[PDB]
């Protein structure tokens, strides 16, 4: 029955690609020093 | 409207097929809108099932004799469902044949062979294959035909209308651009005249272009390939069309235009007769657009006012509108018979069949016949009817109105977009800041306004506008200060003004409007009075009517069209540059006006607008535009001056034609 | 080649059906008789 | 600084049922409906509020003869009618 009949997987091509976020840039600086009145 | 002649010599074949299409008509593909026709207050199917027969069998002829391109493999897994489903459709023609014989496939194996319902050229390919190909073909239609003569019509119990659809639908999607039209040429030109641009777009190479015309998009066109279609137009925003000899001119209602060569005149006219017939079908049922390619019908229908073959209730619910007076009367030509036109008058609402025969016209029931509808409807018109008990005179026919909605029209997803916008009793407007205007000098009076100059800031910055206040006096007529505010907010046109807002400040209401500083087109026309040429008129009339059409699709109604209320834009009088024109905007409307002042406005004013002010609609401008044409001519020459406002008024009383 | 590969047309379904417009229905009546002043 | 509600920004998701939900922009328009003085009939006193009279009164042709309130502006505050 099943031998008559031979078909690629309909899920095996591909076309449009696709992409996610790729991160963020860590980024910080420090000039922190403190006076008191 | 063309006409031939038989001199015992001539010989000529021809085929009656049906032209016009609409893709997606069946609604199987859900994929897409389906269209239909409107119905009176479910959707109306568009063909008629007489009609349906007809169109299969054209449908049928076209595949078989591969009139209709095939479409083209793109490897070989479709190159082969192609051919299988091609002959899968050979398998539901021959179906449907036996069907509709009365027959069952033993009955009649006599005359069956798919070779008979293929293209020609996919049965030339076949040929020159193997020969256990050819067994193998053979064995596999067999088998279809014996599960789908048996098993299908009872697991879905299709009758013999069931097929016709699914074999439309699929020759639909398996041919190659179906129901459409496509043009060659070698020269196109495309036209722009925005203000002070003149943009002549193309250029003079030698490449070629094809134009293609479908139903349900319009008119597309590209290069040929040694790409995508560019969109020009849809079919309601068409004006009108002109043929130069071999060279055909399309003209749209934002001045933009299309000039392109074919190949003979008789090719033009092939090319205006689709978008003129498309036009009827879409847009308007009462109109033609080009004059070489009018057909004798509705000419002789625009002549009289008899409506097409329109449904009962549209014909009753149009007498219900103009008050059911005694007398009034509807033509309209019957929906089944091509000699009767069905007079129906007004309750009671009765009918009378008039018979028309070889030009010669004549009431039912009479021996006395007229050779013109309308010296039959004069001779009936001094008569008194009887029937039953009831007797009643005709006064006044009903005529037809533009883009009046009907059975006629066909709805289309493009289309939809077109129609008007529902503005009962909304009044709005953009408010501006007391803040961001700055008052200037007087300028003069108008028609209880007062103007002055002004600046308008941060809406670039320091931009000069027109500033237009209402008196103190008349705020009474608050109301039609603020219904023309919001009219002019809905309007884009290039020959219109712009409407920034309103402006409130302490109890005045103050209208902000562009500045154009050419001024009034009267001054400007007196002072020039020798160097006016006639080209020149002719384009300032151009425009003027352009724009006129522009309101009138919108069911918008402009009160003052007159030479005053024309500003130009650019004077165009030195050099090959046409002038430029914008039309200002409607002041203060007729309705709040004395009797007096009525007068005055003769014969700028309509006269049904002098005997009551209510009756004020769209087709009173079409009298204005009539007045200022012969205003333009005569060098803005004061017509009917030094008549006194009696002669005024017994001119419009004695019907007496005003001006020539 | 295609001996190994058999399958039904896919256009040999049908679904939802569909109808045309019938025709409309023929009605008209005449009492005219007419008079002159 | 703190926080507003519905506060866009990234933490959110759009989608397109939610998508509907957005508010409409209404910066400076100004729109409301007509009613035309004929299908209006005054009654009776029934108090003054802030610079503001109010009558009782029927409204016609919406069924048919129905109860509403009218509230007017003072004559001598006319300068507020925005
Ligand atoms: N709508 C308008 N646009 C531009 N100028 C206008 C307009 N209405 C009046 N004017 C100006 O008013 C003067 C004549 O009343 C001219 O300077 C003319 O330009």
């Amino acid at each position: 029955p099943w031998f008559q009949g031979v078909k690629t997987p309909r899920a095996l091509d591909f076309s449009e690609y696709r992409y996610p976020v790729a991160t963020f840039q860590p980024s910080g600086p420090e000039f922190s020093d403190d006076l008191i009145l | 409207n063309r006409i031939i002649t038989v001199d015992d010599k001539t010989s000529l074949r021809l085929h009656y097929r049906m032209r016009f299409y609409f893709t997606n008509w069946h609604g199987t593909n859900d994929n897409e809108q389906s269209v239909w026709r409107h119905s009176p207050k479910e959707a109306t199917p568009l063909l008629d099932a007489s009609s349906l027969e007809y169109l299969f069998a054209q449908g049928q002829y076209d595949l078989i004799k591969c009139l209709a391109p095939i479409r083209d493999p793109k490897t070989e897994q479709d190159g082969h469902d192609i051919e299988n489903e091609c002959l899968g459709m050979a398998v539901l023609a021959i179906s449907h044949y036996a069907m509709m014989k009365k027959m069952q496939l033993p009955e009649l194996p006599k005359d069956i062979s798919y070779k008979r319902y293929i293209p020609e050229t996919l049965n030339k390919s076949i040929r020159q294959r193997n020969l256990l190909t050819r067994m193998r073909i053979n064995n596999v239609f067999k088998d279809f035909l014996k599960e789908f003569n048996n098993k299908t019509i009872c697991d879905s119990s299709v009758s013999t209308h069931d097929l016709k659809v699914k074999y439309l639908a699929t020759l639909e999607t398996l041919t190659k651009h179906y129901g459409a039209e496509i043009f060659e040429t070698s020269m196109l030109l495309i036209s722009s005249e925005n203000e002070l641009s003149r943009c002549h777009s193309n250029d003079s190479g030698n490449v070629l272009y094809e134009v293609m015309v479908t139903g349900n998009l319009g008119i597309q066109w590209r290069q040929k390939p040694n790409e995508e279609w560019n969109n020009f137009s849809y079919f309601p925003e068409i004006t009108h069309i002109v043929i130069k000899e071999s060279v055909v001119s399309i003209n749209k209602q934002d001045n933009k235009n299309m000039e392109l060569k074919l190949s003979s005149r008789e090719e033009a006219l092939s090319f205006v007769s689709l978008v003129d017939g498309y036009f009827r079908l879409t847009a308007d049922a009462h109109h033609y657009l080009c004059t070489d390619v009018a057909p004798p019908l509705i000419v002789h229908n625009i002549q009289n006012g008899c409506h097409g073959p329109i449904c009962t209730e549209y014909a009753i619910n149009k007498l219900r509108q103009e008050g059911s007076e005694e007398g009034m009367y509807v033509l309209r030509w019957s929906c089944t018979d091509f000699d009767n036109i069905l007079m129906t008058v007004t309750k009671q609402f009765k009918n009378f069949q008039i018979e028309v025969q070889k030009g010669r016209y004549s009431l039912h029931g009479s021996m006395d016949h007229f050779p013109s509808l309308r010296d039959l409807m004069n001779h009936l018109k001094k008569q008194i009817l009887r029937t039953d008990n009831i007797s009643f005179v005709l006064k006044r026919c009903c005529q037809p109105k533009p883009r009046e909605i009907s059975n006629l029209l066909v709805a289309t997803k493009k289309a939809q977009e077109w129609q008007p916008v529902y503005s009962m009793s909304q009044l709005s407007f953009d408010r501006i800041l007391k803040k961001d205007i700055i008052q200037g000098e007087h300028l003069g009076r108008g028609t209880r306004t007062h103007i002055y100059s002004g600046t308008l800031l941060d809406y670039e910055k320091k931009i000069k506008v027109i500033l237009k206040v209402l008196d103190p006096s008349h705020r009474d007529i608050s109301l039609a200060f603020f219904e023309a505010a919001s009219m002019m907010r809905q309007v884009s046109h290039k020959h219109i003004v712009y409407l920034y807002g309103v402006c409130f400040r302490d109890v005045e209401n103050i209208m902000v409007e562009e500045f154009v500083e050419g001024g009034p087109l009267d001054l400007f026309m007196h002072r020039k009075s020798d160097a006016l040429t006639t080209p020149w008129k002719f384009k300032v009339a151009k425009q003027l009517a352009s724009a006129l059409s522009y309101l009138e699709d919108k069911d918008l109604v402009h009160g003052n069209v007159c030479t005053k209320n024309l500003l130009l834009a650019r004077e165009g009088i030195d050099s090959d540059i046409g002038p430029f024109i914008k039309l200002s905007d409607p002041g203060i409307p007729v309705s709040v006006l004395t009797r007096q002042e009525c007068i005055e406005r003769i014969p700028w004013i309509a006269p049904e607008c002098v005997e009551d002010s209510k009756n004020l609609s769209v087709a009173a401008d079409k009298w204005s535009f009539g007045t200022t044409l012969w205003e333009i001519c005569y060098n803005g020459e004061i017509p009917l001056k030094d008549k006194t406002l009696i002669e005024k008024e017994r001119f419009y009383e004695s019907r007496c034609r005003p001006v020539t």
